[PDB]
């Protein structure tokens, strides 16, 4: 139903929350994601809606480790292979997926000429090229636009949103990426501008990376540095309604036609909150980061050193006012503080904060949104401890730690006769820790052969030759096999056949290659610029030393690393040095260095061994290495060259640990594990207002290994499908550091799929989910257990899809077989269909891969240890259809994956007699739009013999609870078609057109044995085909104006919205009281009308409709706003006036001549005062967040003047603290006032009160600052505190200070006058509503006459006597307590309290609350259901779910007994 | 112990539709007898209501109502066995445009031969569709216009009384309410209420027709029953002046709650009403003190805030000597079903009730020997006792059927031997149910009632009159042909509220006329005694004001 615009104040004020900030729910990628909405305006409605977002798989870049803020964009292809910027090169959606050229509806390559667009001429004439993703998820419509002539301009690209939005990408060269050598030569396009059918944009500017606030020696040593772009500003709230692009235009508009502004500072300005931001920037120049990165995945240099330090929203309030705009200088409105912890090898963005500004200049602020991360410690290195798993070798025994047959964690191999090869594969370890990593029996190497002095051997095997093997040799006067194995990806792709400066460094072929690491091999040869000679005292190797993910050219001297950055196809280029490592060249050794990954950075760090120490060099970004970490060997041990060291990842974390084996030394075998965890994850997560979420990584080989000892268990046969270790989120901690009750949720993950053919993640098959309670009170008053959810997710690979089905539940023998993926070609001449076919294997492997990610099935248990534990409370399973599409690419089909079945049980863990209903989409168009879909309830099963459900029940309830109505099979279906407009050069589709639905009703007896699937719906035979009787149950209809007839121009104006009231069946409900003139005229009188029957079959009679939602609309020069709305034609319409730019509306008059004006604070675009139709004024104040903190009223009362003092003829100033509010007199001219305190939770801390306690002058406050342990205005930071005590501690003195400063909950004061201040009468009512870090309402706090309440001590306890009785007291300080509630992990009312009198506002502790409140406790099974509830007298009340009936039974049914 | 495996079920079919209610009957006299009482309803192919039966009449192959919908759900017509039939359309604002009620059957066919047919009417277009008129029609008979809206304007005087859009004059079935004027918080300051002329005719029925007040207010009575009201900035009444001039005044607490009340009778000074009213946390009333002194506290239980304890007292000091005058104390089963009253002053109410929590036995006492109770009260006992022994105790048994008709209460007081059993005649095929001296058939039951199913007879020789609407409109007390009655009558305002009260009866004529208005009770007594009693509360204080005939 179309909404009605009513003028309003701000009706609101007393909760507290965040930006709707929130963790993502965990998913088969295994991934961390979290996620934060920009806290700035949308303007008229078309703004930019960007997040600021992390993801535990993302890497570095403008907002720190893991994060981005990006928009749409479109790059070329670099996973597989290193684009050459010729025709061979590939491009990407927005979504990543690799785009071909598509065909058209001929069947034809859909390529066009084009010298005009969206009706404007163009300069010169473009080939535009239509390009289609292998996956569609959203239907857009994709074009390359490339001028004719390659010197008349660069290309560009537009995508076309379903939604009638036009963007552009790329179109300047600012919002180009492009080699700093050639700007031809484009890797990305980045969205420049967006249009909207009503003619609103939104324009993106970029800044180009450059040399401001460079060392000379960054740019001496990367002169190509111009490529990045960084997100600048948006421009948005166009003055101007044009419908085509700005940037097709001569000219872009000025600056001053943006009503609104987004800016980007990258350090630019002051990040003190007392220095208020302005637009203009400069002159200091953005800050240059310490861990500059560059990455070469375009086959170009890109250098990064900018990181986004302030996002803020600026808005022309002269403009939006309609005042002189004359110099106008946009007012920052919201601003946005980002806190990095910087680092030279990664920087992470620790802290995000909103603050505004009032009038006066003084800031307010939010509570900051903190994040911290695991991290590498020096100090917490566990030291060496002995490695038993090798106390079968006797200490000359030779081996390597590699995962050789690709399971992610390396196990044993070794030569045991000499000659043979045996490996144990890693195993977990049985009794011992979690992650304690045994290994198992051994097993013959395959037969190994050896030729070019290194040859290529298949292992696993899979096929693929994964193996180069070479041997050491040959001197001297020995006459002698013993060879080294080295993984194929640890050298250039090129290897084999080299080509430039690779083939220049190898000439005939490398003699040698050792692994000096997980990932770094050395190079042995026979005997532009500058590559180093292979064969001094020097090493040369592959290693990642500038952490861009490719195998790069490491040269390694006594005072010298230098590195060639691999930029593809043998390309190598100059070289980079990296100061920091030193050895005296008379003692320097090449053999003793190991290259590895000790900190997780990405980055190959350098590991020196010493004959009693390793020194550790860690890399800095590929800038320098850090000062070097001392590891003394164990005492006793004196390394030489008889024995033996390795770096190898044996933990399978993706960090390189340390194995020493020293003969001559008792034990001989010794490791050295420099973390437990993998360093640059984030793990915490803290808002400052009493929510703390703490994660947990596990990563997947440690999963893989406890699989696999699951697998063996179980008889069959184990095959990995993850070569490499990736962490996942394994467990979420979320914390309420107000009632200190926990949620534990924890994930499970099981066939995990790697694809090899493409490189490729595909995802987990399984994954498993726990979620637990765990309360603070540490009693079983709140008896819960935990939740247990199984989910089954495709992973696009038949060898592992096909063994899922086996682990569904089949407790349930009566349960339909599991759906199966169905696979159709489509046929759009012209209305289109599928029709399914069986691909072929080539095509199987894309319409395969299609299905990525897709949910299979889930079961959700209660693991509470009951008999039916093991019975879920229900399943839900759905079939999912691949719809093949071909392009240009005869060898690819592009494909759209669909849910077309979905089919849910509730069993209620009874296994018996379950619900089951069904839904499926029959018919979709070619824009994935559903036209025939299906509702279906199944009927109950037959009745058993004897009853399922427990004896507790009465004996007659089993047969009572079945009801004929239950036996009745039920399939609803709904028809339903689009507008698409498609033609010439827009594309909107999905329009609402016309829907109808019917019912069909059946006996059990016709309800198929193994169920419906589409197959059997369009059957000819089908129980909803056109032969069967059916009940019409209505439809609906959307008409549109403006418009051919009633359709849909691309401004999709509605007209009426039409839907079916009465049919010739339901008419019969007049019969007996009404004859046919008598009815139709009284229907006719009430404003139904006759409409033709929708998707009409053999002459259906015309139905009752009635139509509503009539709007009139403006045309483009007012952006199509709607100017009068009414209901229905039985009534008047009520007219809207905008304001100068179209922004609100301003007045609204009605159909009896009542107009109600009002005016906007249009910092936010809300209404500020009001004017209604008695010509009354209704005024509210805004805070700089948008909040009323005060409010006011006037007008007449019998032509005499009442009531309120207005504004002017009385200001009033809200006080600033509470303390002092609850202190006002009466005779304010205010109906409310508000003050909002969102920060209390922080502990409050002052210059002078660190300074008095620790007499240092203010050393330790002006350093604790600094590190945001404090903010400026006082307030401690939770994470910035941990931090700073993790790598400083705090003293005692501190620690006792901090300890006299109490915490309070976010809270809100609201003041409610009785009466107007001219009454001296007046009282100030005050009410304060507590909120929780959840934004859930903690309790209610209301000021009441004086009299007998509790107390309240300091600590927030109650106070009590020596025994334990709580103190009763006589105040003029009490408060009524209303609606406190204690709240579990989820937001359910686990205690909901009584009313109580206290001597204080202040939030009573819940230790105290529990101990001596009274409460009702509720109980609340899986699905969120309360199931009991324990009364504060101790009486129960109990609710059973069953599928078929629910039991209810109170205190009085319980009670007995 | 009489509750065990006696829980509320509720059954589902396939769609989620509750097609069944079971509870489980046990009486605590045969606490090995479980009745299953089944409540069934059937839903119709397109998902609503199309059914509803209770437990006893399903037995009986009758169904207590029937539906018939539009294509979204809403209910067009209905048949009620206890209600009669009916037809009721909405337009497509929402807005009510028809409800055709009075309806039976017999023939087969529904008979229209009483059916009442009221029809509601909007402002046109170009209008905003606000209710314009209610239109009412007996069938076979004219149609009367019962009520009609009339609107003020956005002129500067019907501003500056914030009236704009306000339905400022609404003619109902009693004559006219004017809105003179309204608050700033939108609060009606000023009504008025003009009766229609010669209400005392049972005969004489509003009809507004046309649309000109012009002509209707010439078929008003003179008197204008003007009340004013006085609003606080939170839109709360503050003071309040009555159509006689008396004002009732109120103050609040610092929580806005009811502290204070105070009443100044026309001519006369503010006396004390309430003077100290304080709350418990959970808001309800705790300790009351009112202006001659006595104090009410009332008592709650922790856990629950059940009301345990109401204790009127005399406290100690007061003028009259300190006495508790009333000192009720509450227990309560688990589930907070009465089960005990005790009052000081020994003398004790005990309460049992079924599984389903009906009561089923009531201890007590009366003044013995009182004779069996009929419609009367018992002739008053003065002056007031001193001794106890004044009363007998009784028990009474209560007994239901399956639908929860009361079929039987049996008193029994033996001491005094003043033992007898009310029974009530519950029809076989309805609710309907009347007192045995009415009949005992239940094939009569039926008969004596409307087919809106509004009883017709209320005891042997009296009848009962219905509005159109369904409002009681007269009861017959002493008929005497042709044509002096002993009758009482009533008028109700377009809310259905009741606004005048006229008793009659034959000794020329004894007339008693009660006339109801904002916080007031006119009352007259001719054949003469002229009483206004304002009500203070909302009802709790009551004061008597004779302008003529004080005894
Ligand atoms: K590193
Ligand atoms: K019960
Ligand atoms: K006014």
């Amino acid at each position: 139903e179309m909404a009605i615009t009513t003028l309003s104040l701000p009706k609101g004020g007393g909760a507290i929350n965040g930006m709707g900030e929130s963790v993502g729910q965990a998913g088969p990628d295994g991934m961390v994601t979290f996620s934060i909405p920009l806290p700035f305006s949308a303007g008229r409605g078309v703004a930019p809606a960007l997040s600021l977002s992390y993801s535990s798989g993302a890497g570095n870049g403008p907002f720190g480790m893991g994060w981005q803020c990006s928009a749409m964009s479109i790059s070329r292809r670099t996973q597989k292979g290193v684009p050459q910027y010729n025709e061979d090169d590939e491009f990407l959606s927005p979504s990543g997926e690799v785009m071909a050229i598509a065909l058209n509806d001929s069947g034809f390559e859909d390529v066009r000429t084009a010298n005009r667009l969206q009706g404007i001429p163009l300069p010169f004439s473009y080939k535009v090229t239509r390009y289609q993703p292998r996956l569609i998820q959203d239907f857009i419509k994709i074009e390359y636009w490339q001028p004719v002539k390659q010197t008349d301009g660069t290309p560009f690209w537009i995508i076309y949103s379903p939604d009638g939005q036009t963007h552009i990408l790329g179109k300047n060269s600012h919002s180009r990426v492009a080699n700093a050598e050639n700007p031809s030569q484009i890797a990305s396009w980045l969205l420049e501008e967006t249009v909207t059918p009503t003619g609103e944009h939104i324009y993106y500017q970029y800044s180009g990376e450059n040399q401001v606030n460079c060392t000379d020696a960054e740019i001496a040593l990367h002169p190509q540095d111009s490529a990045q772009r960084y997100l600048a500003r948006i421009d948005y709230g166009n003055i101007s309604p044009q419908a085509s692009l700005f940037v097709l235009d001569e000219e872009l508009p000025n600056l001053t036609q943006w009503l609104f502004h987004l800016v980007f500072d990258y350090g630019e300005r002051d990040i003190s909150i007392n220095k208020i931001p302005t637009f203009e920037g400069g002159t200091t120049g953005w800050l240059a980061r310490p861990d500059m990165f560059s990455r070469y995945d375009f086959g170009i240099e890109i250098r990064n050193r900018r990181l986004c330090h302030q996002v803020l929203g600026f808005h022309r309030l002269e403009a939006l006012n309609d005042r002189d705009v004359t110099d106008e200088i946009p007012v920052l409105v919201n601003r946005l503080t980002l806190d990095y912890d910087l680092n030279n090898s990664v920087s992470t963005l620790v802290a995000v904060r909103q603050v505004a500004y009032e009038t006066d200049g003084s800031p307010i602020t939010q509570p900051p949104l903190e994040f911290d991360y695991q991290r590498f410690d020096t100090g917490s290195i566990p030291g060496w401890q002995e490695m038993p798993q090798l106390e079968a070798f006797n200490g000359y025994q030779p081996y390597q730690m590699i995962d050789l047959y690709g399971e992610g964690t390396p196990g044993i191999l070794y030569q045991e006769t000499p000659g043979a090869w045996w490996y144990k594969s890693p195993q977990r370890q049985i009794g011992g820790d979690s992650n304690a990593v045994t290994y198992g029996a051994m097993k013959a190497l395959p037969k190994i052969p050896r030729l070019e002095g290194a040859t290529l051997m298949d292992i696993n095997g899979d096929g693929r030759l994964d193996w180069v093997i070479t041997s050491a040799g040959v001197r001297g006067f020995h006459s002698i096999e013993w060879t080294h194995f080295t993984p194929l990806n640890t050298l250039p792709t090129e290897y084999f056949h080299p080509k430039a400066q690779l083939a220049d460094l190898v000439g005939a072929g490398l003699s040698d290659l050792v692994l000096i690491g997980p990932k770094s091999v050395r190079l042995y040869a026979n005997q532009n610029v500058s590559l180093p000679v292979i064969g001094s005292r020097q090493l040369v190797a592959f290693a990642d030393m500038l952490g861009s993910g490719q195998q790069h050219l490491v040269e390694i001297t006594a005072d010298s690393v230098k590195c060639w950055p691999n930029m593809g196809h043998g390309r190598f280029g100059q070289p980079l040095t990296l100061e920091g490592f030193s050895q005296p060249q008379t003692s320097f050794n090449p053999d003793r260095v190991f290259l590895a990954d000790i900190d997780g950075s990405g980055t190959n760090d350098i590991i020196y061994a010493h004959s009693e120490c390793l020194e550790i060099y860690l890399n800095e970004s590929g800038n320098r290495f850090s000062k070097p970490i001392s590891l003394l060997l164990p005492d006793g041990v004196n390394f030489d060259n008889t024995c033996q060291l390795q770096a190898a990842d044996i933990q399978g974390l993706g960090i390189a640990s340390l194995v020493m084996t020293v003969p001559h030394m008792s034990p001989t075998h010794w490791r050295c594990d420099l973390a437990l965890n993998k360093p640059w994850l984030l793990n915490v997560m803290n808002n400052n207002r009493g929510a703390e979420t703490c994660l947990f990584y596990r990563s997947s080989a440690q999963f893989w290994l406890d699989e696999k000892q699951l697998v063996e268990a179980a008889g069959q046969q184990p095959e990995c499908h993850l070569p490499f270790p990736m962490h996942l989120h394994w467990r979420s901690e979320i914390f309420d550091e107000i009632t200190g009750n926990r949620l534990t949720q924890e994930q499970e993950y099981a066939h995990g799929s790697w694809d090899g053919q493409e490189r490729e993640f595909r995802g987990f098959g399984r994954l498993i989910q726990r979620d637990t309670d765990g309360f603070a009170q540490g009693t079983v008053d709140i008896p819960t257990h935990p939740s247990r959810t199984v989910s089954w997710f495709a992973t696009g690979i038949p060898e592992i899809d096909t063994t899922l089905s086996a682990e569904f539940w089949r407790g349930d023998d009566q349960a339909f077989s599991p759906f199966s993926p169905r696979f159709t070609r489509w046929e759009d001449s012209e209305a289109g269909s599928d029709v399914a076919f069986i691909p072929s294997e080539h095509d199987a492997f894309w319409l395969n891969r299609a299905m990525k990610g897709q949910l299979l099935r889930s079961e959700l248990y209660g693991d509470d240890g009951t008999p039916e534990a093991e019975i879920p409370y229900s399943v839900t399973e759905m079939r999912h259809q691949v719809r093949a599409l071909p392009t240009t690419d005869a060898t690819v089909p592009s494909a759209w994956c669909s849910t077309i079945e979905t089919r849910s049980y509730q069993y209620q863990r009874v296994a018996a007699d379950p619900q089951c209903s069904q839904q499926v989409v029959i018919k979709a168009d070619r824009y994935g739009s559903p036209l025939l879909s299906v509702a279906i309830n199944y009927p109950r099963r037959k009745k058993p013999e004897k009853s399922p459900y427990p004896d507790d029940l009465p004996e007659t309830l089993f047969d009572s609870s079945y009801d004929t109505q239950q036996q009745q099979l039920h399939l609803t279906k709904q028809q339903q078609n689009y507008f698409h407009l498609t033609n010439d050069d827009n594309w909107l589709l999905g329009l609402p057109k016309e829907q109808r639905n019917d019912g069909y009703q059946y006996d059990q007896e016709r309800a198929p044995a193994n169920g419906f699937t589409l197959e059997t719906l369009i059957a000819s035979n089908s129980l909803i085909g056109s032969n069967q009787p059916f009940t019409y149950l209505g439809q609906s209809r959307v008409a549109y104006q403006g418009g051919v007839d009633e359709q849909p121009s691309l401004q999709a104006l509605v007209a009426y919205g039409e839907t079916a009231i009465l049919d010739e069946k339901t008419l019969q409900a007049f019969v007996g009281v009404l004859d046919s003139k008598t009815r139709d005229e009284l229907l006719f009188s009430a404003g139904y009308q006759l409409a033709p029957r929708l998707f009409r079959v053999e002459s259906e009679p015309d139905v009752w409709v009635a139509r509503q939602g009539y709007s009139e609309f403006g045309d483009y020069s007012q952006f199509w706003r709607p100017l009068s709305q009414r209901s229905t034609l039985l009534t008047g319409k009520t007219t809207l006036k905008w304001d100068k730019h179209y922004c609100v509306v301003i007045e609204t008059q009605d159909a009896a001549q009542l107009v109600t004006q009002a005016r906007y604070d249009y910092r936010f675009l809300t209404p500020y005062s009001l004017t209604d139709a008695n010509d009354n004024q209704h005024y509210v104040v805004l805070n700089p967040f948008g909040e009323v903190i005060a409010s006011r009223f006037w007008g007449t009362e019998a032509g005499k003047d009442a009531g309120y003092s207005t504004p002017q003829a009385k200001p009033f100033v809200v006080p600033a603290t509470i303390e002092a509010a609850l202190a006002l007199s009466p005779g304010i001219p205010v109906a409310h006032c508000a003050i909002f305190e969102p920060e209390s939770w922080m502990q409050k801390l002052t210059q002078h009160d660190v300074s008095e306690r620790m007499a240092d002058n203010g050393t330790l406050w002006n350093a604790l600052l600094q590190a945001r342990f404090v903010t400026e205005d006082g307030y401690v930071c939770a994470l910035g505190r941990r931090r700073w005590m993790a790598r400083h501690g705090l003293s005692v003195l501190m620690l006792t200070l901090l300890a006299e400063i109490p915490r309070t909950p976010p809270h809100s004061l609201t003041i409610t006058t009785d009466r107007y201040d001219s009454d001296d009468q007046q009282q100030l009512r005050q009410r304060i509503l507590f909120s929780d870090g959840f934004g859930r309402l903690l309790q209610s706090a209301q000021r009441v006459e004086a009299g007998e309440s509790w107390q309240r001590s300091e600590d927030s306890s109650l106070v009590v006597n020596v025994s334990g009785t709580p103190a009763l007291v006589v105040t003029d300080n009490r408060w009524a307590v209303s609606g406190r509630t204690e709240y579990d992990g989820k937001g359910q009312g686990i205690r909901v309290y009584q009313p109580y009198f206290l001597d204080d506002w202040r939030y009573l502790s819940d230790d105290s609350a529990r101990t001596d409140l009274f409460a009702d406790t509720h109980i609340y099974d899986p699905l969120g259901r309360e199931y009991q509830v324990i009364t504060a007298k101790g009486y129960r009340r109990e609710r059973q779910y069953t599928p078929w009936f629910v039991v209810n039974q109170d205190e009085n049914d319980t009670a007995a007994n | 112990q009489l509750f065990s495996k006696t829980p509320s079920v509720t059954v589902f079919d396939n769609r989620g539709l509750s097609v069944r209610d079971i509870a489980y009957r046990r009486h605590p006299d045969t606490p090995k007898v479980t009745e299953e009482c089944i409540t069934y309803h059937q839903f119709d192919f397109r998902g609503f209501l199309a059914q509803s039966l209770d437990p006893r009449l399903n037995h009986k192959e009758v169904t207590n109502f029937s539906y018939l919908t539009d294509l979204n759900g809403n209910i067009i017509y209905t048949q009620s066995v206890d209600a009669g039939n009916t037809l009721v359309l909405n337009d497509t604002e929402g807005r009510s445009v028809i409800a055709m009620t009075n309806i039976s059957r017999e023939n087969g066919k529904d008979d229209l031969s009483l059916a009442v047919t009221r029809t509601f009417q909007y402002e046109n277009a170009p209008l905003p569709g606000r209710p314009l008129s209610v239109t009412e029609q007996v069938n076979g008979e004219n149609a009367r216009i019962t009520e009609h809206f009339v609107y003020a304007g956005n002129t500067p005087q019907e501003k500056n009384l914030n009236l704009a859009g306000q339905c400022v004059s609404y003619y109902d079935a009693a004559g006219l309410i004017q809105t003179d004027s309204v608050s700033l918080t939108g609060k009606p300051l000023s009504v008025s209420r003009k009766l229609l002329k010669n209400l005392d005719d049972t005969n004489i029925l509003a009809d507004w027709q046309g649309n000109d007040t012009s002509a209707w207010n010439s078929l008003l009575a003179t008197e204008i029953y003007t009340t004013v009201t006085r609003t606080d900035a939170a839109g709360a009444v503050l003071t309040t002046i009555d159509a006689v001039g008396n004002q009732q005044r109120v103050a609040f607490d610092i929580a806005g709650q009811l502290s204070a009340s105070w009443l100044t009778l026309k001519g006369g000074q503010e006396q004390v009403i309430i003077k100290v009213l304080t709350y418990s946390a959970a808001g309800q009333k705790l300790r009351e003190e009112g202006g001659n002194g006595v104090v009410t506290t009332y008592t709650y239980e922790a856990e629950t805030q059940r009301l345990i304890g109401i204790k009127t007292e005399r406290p100690n000091g007061h003028a009259a000597g300190a006495k508790v005058l009333q000192d009720l104390r509450y227990e309560y089963d688990p589930v907070g079903n009465v089960l005990s009253i005790t009052n000081d002053a020994v003398p004790e109410n005990a309460y049992r009730y079924d599984s389903l929590y009906q009561l089923v036995s009531a201890s007590g006492r009366e003044v013995a020997g009182a004779g069996q109770q009929g419609s009367d009260l018992p002739s008053p006992l003065v002056p007031l006792p001193s001794d106890s022994s004044v009363y007998t105790n009784y028990t009474r048994t209560y007994t239901y059927d399956s639908a929860g008709n009361l079929m039987r209460i049996r008193h029994s007081a033996p001491a005094t031997n003043n033992n007898y059993t009310l029974n009530i005649t519950v029809s076989e095929r309805s609710n309907r149910g009347v007192m045995s001296s009415l009949t005992e058939n239940p094939a009569d039951v039926d008969a004596l009632f409307t087919a809106s199913g509004s009883q017709k007879c209320l005891q042997q020789g009296q009848s009962l009159i219905w509005t159109p609407r369904g409002e009681l409109r007269t009861v017959l007390l002493v008929a005497r042909g042709e044509t002096a009655d002993d009758s009482e009558s009533y008028r109700y305002d377009g809310s259905s509220q009741r606004i005048l009260k006229i008793s009659s009866q034959q000794t020329s004529a004894r007339v008693q006329r009660a006339l109801y208005l904002p916080g007031l009770e006119w009352r007259t007594m001719t054949g003469a005694e002229n009483l206004q009693v304002i009500c203070i509360g909302e009802a709790q204080v009551r004061v008597l004001h004779w302008e003529s005939g004080k005894p």
